[PDB]
Parts: structure tokens; C-alpha cells; sequence
């Protein structure tokens, strides 16, 4: 048995070694069979693929270099790959291979067949407080880990939380994650999840991730987010107004935790104070949570997705399938040299 | 109800990230 201080110290030594000497060019597109698109958007696409050499399935994130440049995501993309190849935690999807070709950048991660929390939460409607707390404890531990390595995650939401066959969470999508000791200023995130200090264009720090945890716990427990509207500008007005309403079925403990996470005043927001994450972990809402048992995956999960077989994609929606075009000329060579 | 207001809203599907 070791302390958390001691676990994190060793975790930092492990991380820094990979951070300072990143892995590069560890596979080639030709080793993979394409099966199905799992997600798309202007920010890239993710495809289910099979590795011929092992028969393993993977989730391959594909980014078009020229579109990354037009979206001003060059440095964010180098961040994502550099950080992901360096981290190691039970609730983070693992990066298995990365490489690039003339046209695209590729990150090959482990495939999580249970799907996004997003789809289960929306169908079922809402999670019970014990169910929500099980998931929230995993994010609390993950943020403890990431934050200790000077990493900010900046995109927590149900869309980015996959449910594995044991019913535990895997965080995916590190496209806005960043290693920063001071403050930082980029406008990024998702509207419903943005802290007031992002909206107000202040320099901000890892406290934005703790605010986003409050939004997530609310959304999981209520079935809808604490600030919603038809357009983002209207969401921002609600977020900065300083007001929140809880459902009557929320426990007293839950409301009190959420008041301290959805706290506009940075000198008062849980996560950010002298006692750090322990203000959260020692809160009464988490009194039943055995943090080691969660880290060890020894707790029985409240929900187990349906298996159906290796490669089955039923727990994911259908997307339009698009070619993987590889130009015969190298694009953006300088910009992505370190990838 | 707040649920009905959310369900009638245009932001009940997967949400994209923002950027400037
Ligand atoms: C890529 C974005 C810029 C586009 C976004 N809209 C999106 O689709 N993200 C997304 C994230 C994870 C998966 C996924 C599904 C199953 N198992 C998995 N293992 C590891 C990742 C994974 C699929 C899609």
C-alpha cells in the first residue's frame, strides 16, 4: 500500500520520460482494415479499424492536416498526441500507435465497444445519485492524476466518456488538453461546460475542469445541463448570471457539492483552494466512495453495456462514410514535423 | 417542466466544441 503522494510522484517520473522523448511513427495506414465511422465533425473523424497483424480492433482518429491548419488547431493537435502518448491511468483511453502520411494524422486508440455515456444518459433519461457518483468518482481521480502532471483537460462532457465492458469510464478526446503551469487564455471547450472565466476572456487555470465536473454531475443526475438554451450566446448569459436551479429530487448533499463546484468566485470553488482535490473527495456526497476501490476497478458497476461481439457497433450511431484521401504530395510538413 | 423544455430544445444531441 502507498500514499497518493507517492503514487503521483512515481506517475510523474513515468510521464516526464515519455513527455520529453515522445513516440513517433509507430504504424502505417496499410496495417489496418477500415470497418465503420464512429464519429465525425469539422474537428476530425474516428473510425473502427482492425489491425491485420493481431486481429485486434482499434478506434483510429483521423485528422486532415489542411483542415487542422485552417481551424488554427496546429499546436492543439501536437498537444493531444504528445500528452496522450505520455499518460497512463485506468480511466484514460490508451494511445497504441500514431503516424502521419502526406495528407492526414492518425491516432490509433483502444476500442471501447460500450459507447458514449452521452447515448445511454439521453435514452435512459437520468442516472440515480449512486450511479452518477460512481462515474463522478472516476473523473475526480482522473483529474487528480492529470492535474498533478500540470495538464488541463478542457473538454469534459458525456460525449467524451466511453463505457467499457466492465461498466467503467474511459475518457477520450484530448484535442484541447494542455501542459501549462501558469494561466492560459484560449477560448475552447463546449458551451454548456464552459466556466465563467473562460467566457469572460480571463486568464484561467485547472479550476475550469472542476467547474466542468459540476456541470457533468448535474447533467448526469438531472438528465439535462444546468445552463441550457437554443443558442450558445444565451447559454453564456445563464452561466455568468450567477444563478442555478436544482431539481427537487436532488439530495441536500448533492446540491451542496454542486454549489461549491459551480462557484463563480475562484477563491471559493472546490478543487482550487488550499486543500485542493480533497475538498471534493472528503465531501459528504462522496462519504460512501472507496477511492482506492474505484481506482482498482473493484467496485461493481451500476450498468454494464451489451456485448454482442468483437467489432459490433450497435452502441454507436450511423455516420456518412467518407474516403481516406492521401495526396501524392506532402502537405503541411513543417507544421506537423514533430507528430 | 424543465425536462420538457430541454427535450424541445435544439441542443439535445451530441455537442460540438467551440473555438475562435
Ligand atoms: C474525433 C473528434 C474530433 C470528432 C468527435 N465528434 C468524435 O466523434 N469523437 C470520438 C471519440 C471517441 C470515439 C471512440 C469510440 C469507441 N471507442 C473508442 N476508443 C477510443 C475512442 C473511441 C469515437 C469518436
Amino acid at each position: 500500500q502507498e500514499s497518493v503522494k507517492e503514487f503521483l510522484a512515481k506517475a510523474k517520473e513515468d510521464f516526464l520520460k515519455k513527455w520529453e522523448n515522445p513516440a513517433q511513427n509507430t504504424a502505417h495506414l496499410d496495417q489496418f482494415e477500415r470497418i465503420k465511422t464512429l464519429g465525425t465533425g469539422s474537428f476530425g473523424r474516428v473510425m473502427l479499424v482492425k489491425h491485420m497483424e493481431t486481429g485486434n480492433h482499434y478506434a483510429m482518429k483521423i485528422l486532415d492536416k489542411q483542415k487542422v491548419v485552417k481551424l488554427k488547431q496546429i499546436e492543439h493537435t501536437l498537444n493531444e498526441k504528445r500528452i496522450l502518448q505520455a499518460v497512463n491511468f485506468p480511466f484514460l483511453v490508451k494511445l497504441e500507435f500514431s503516424f502521419k502520411d502526406n495528407s492526414n494524422l492518425y491516432m490509433v486508440m483502444e476500442y471501447v465497444p460500450g459507447g458514449e455515456m452521452f447515448s445511454h444518459l439521453r435514452r435512459i433519461g437520468r442516472f440515480s445519485e449512486p450511479h452518477a457518483r460512481f462515474y463522478a468518482a472516476q473523473i475526480v481521480l482522473t483529474f487528480e492524476y492529470l492535474h498533478s502532471l500540470d495538464l488541463i483537460y478542457r473538454d469534459l462532457k458525456p460525449e467524451n466518456l466511453l463505457i467499457d465492458q466492465q461498466g467503467y469510464i474511459q475518457v477520450t478526446d484530448f484535442g484541447f488538453a494542455k501542459r501549462v503551469k501558469g494561466r492560459t487564455w484560449t477560448l475552447c471547450g463546449t458551451p454548456e461546460y464552459l466556466a465563467p472565466e473562460i467566457i469572460l476572456s480571463k486568464g484561467y487555470n485547472k479550476a475550469v475542469d472542476w467547474w466542468a465536473l459540476g456541470v457533468l454531475i448535474y447533467e448526469m443526475a438531472a438528465g439535462y445541463p444546468p445552463f441550457f438554451a437554443d443558442q450558445p450566446i444565451q447559454i453564456y448569459e445563464k452561466i455568468v448570471s450567477g444563478k442555478v436551479r436544482f431539481p427537487s429530487h436532488f439530495s441536500s448533499d448533492l446540491k451542496d457539492l454542486l454549489r461549491n463546484l459551480l462557484q463563480v468566485d475562484l477563491t471559493k470553488r472546490f478543487g482550487n483552494l488550499k486543500n485542493g482535490v480533497n475538498d471534493i473527495k472528503n465531501h459528504k456526497w462522496f462519504a460512501t466512495t472507496d477511492w482506492i476501490a474505484i481506482y482498482q476497478r473493484k467496485v461493481e458497476a451500476p450498468f454494464i453495456p451489451k456485448f454482442k461481439g468483437p467489432g459490433d457497433t450497435s452502441n454507436f450511431d450511423d455516420y456518412e462514410e467518407e474516403e481516406i484521401r492521401v495526396s501524392i504530395n506532402e502537405k503541411c510538413g513543417k507544421e506537423f514535423s514533430e507528430f | 417542466t424543465t425536462y420538457a423544455d430541454f427535450i424541445a430544445s435544439g441542443r439535445t444531441g451530441r455537442r460540438n466544441a467551440i473555438h475562435d
